DNA sequence: ACCACGCGGGCGGTAGCGTGCTTTTTTCGATCTTCC
DNA sequence: GGAAGATCGAAAAAAGCACGCTACCGCCCGCGTGGT
RNA sequence: UGGCGGUAGCGU
């Protein structure tokens, strides 16, 4: 749940990010683009 | 004794690694398909690089090791399996050099005849319907409001696709 | 504000402020449990969330 | 020239970065040693 | 009578390293872009 | 008024 990992203001504009977050994020691309590769055909090394 | 490999490169620096890999007499390859279309708009249409962050690159090992490549500005690791750069085999590479670009068009943000929802504008909130994109950042669609469906005309920033 | 389906969606979540839906429309405990057609977030408490 | 964001991921390099503990658990070259 | 189970030490991976409290510093993606 | 890292200190 994003209460279990906030994003705790830093009174100046920015957001201070977890850990957690910046993880879920990296996951998320990945699996995009392993999806957006899988529907373009790609080969098998670049799949692999 | 010339061998195939295959490199994962750094974020948008897919020229500069492959116009050091030229400068050091490296044979380079990666694919090419016309097809660009993002929010910027003024007619995007324009040649994007296939498979992004990747491209094959023809040389002999005993002639430049593989830790000069791996050196290399732009390039950003090999992409290996296991301790040993994995080799592309032949047969990949000619299958891939000719007919591998296609015409049909992965994106669908800019393609017609779709659903999409606004994130601002006049009638936020509201799902609207694709038909026609006359132009460039240019979007009529048929917006659904409980007063009257309308064909109204929104930037590509207004709303966001599916 | 949270975007759609990302990590922080108050679709998938919950509302951003309890009794509140995050469009706005709706803002009162009369309409507890009744989710708002225009953007799809279930007006309830926050601690949901 | 600044202001704002948007996809990616160790870094900069046409290589190499480390460099003053103890205890427990796992695996394996290599013997070994006992014999199927 | 040359192989299969025992093992044997040697190497490699993993986990833990007392608690409270106080003050300061620095940092809270990151660089490569796109319109103006 | 939220944490992380570093430094220094207090009490054992
Ligand atoms: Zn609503």
């Amino acid at each position: 749940p994003p209460d279990l990992r906030p994003l705790v203001p830093l009174d100046g504009g920015r957001f201070a990010t977890s850990d957690l977050n910046d993880l879920y994020r990296r996951v998320i691309n990945r699996n995009n683009r392993l999806k957006r590769l899988l529907d373009l055909a790609a080969p098998d090394i670049i799949v692999r | 004794m010339q061998s195939w490999y295959l490199l994962y490169c750094k974020r948008g620096q897919l020229q500069r690694a492959q116009e050091h890999l030229e400068r050091q007499a490296v044979n380079c390859l990666a694919p090419m398909i016309t097809l660009e279309k993002i929010v910027r708009g003024k007619r995007t249409a324009v040649s994007e690089p296939l498979f992004p962050n990747y491209l094959f690159v023809e040389f002999d090992p005993e002639v430049i090791h593989t830790t000069t490549i791996n050196a290399t500005r732009g390039v950003s690791h090999f992409v290996r399996f296991g301790a040993s750069p994995a080799i592309v085999p032949s047969a990949v590479i000619h299958q891939l050099s000719v007919y591998k670009p296609k015409d049909i068009v992965d994106p669908a943000t800019p393609y017609p005849g779709d659903k999409v929802i606004i994130t601002e504008g006049a009638f936020e909130g509201f799902q609207a319907i694709f038909t026609e994109p006359d132009g460039e950042a240019r979007s009529m669609l048929l917006l659904n409001l409980i007063n009257k469906e309308i064909k109204h005309s929104v930037k590509n920033t207004e709303f966001r696709k599916l | 504000k949270p975007e759609r389906d990302g990590l922080f969606c108050a679709r998938i979540f919950g509302p951003v402020k309890d009794y509140e839906c995050l469009c706005g429309k709706y803002k009162r405990l009369k309409h507890r449990g009744v989710i708002c057609e225009k953007c799809g977030v279930e007006v309830t408490q926050t601690k949901v969330r």
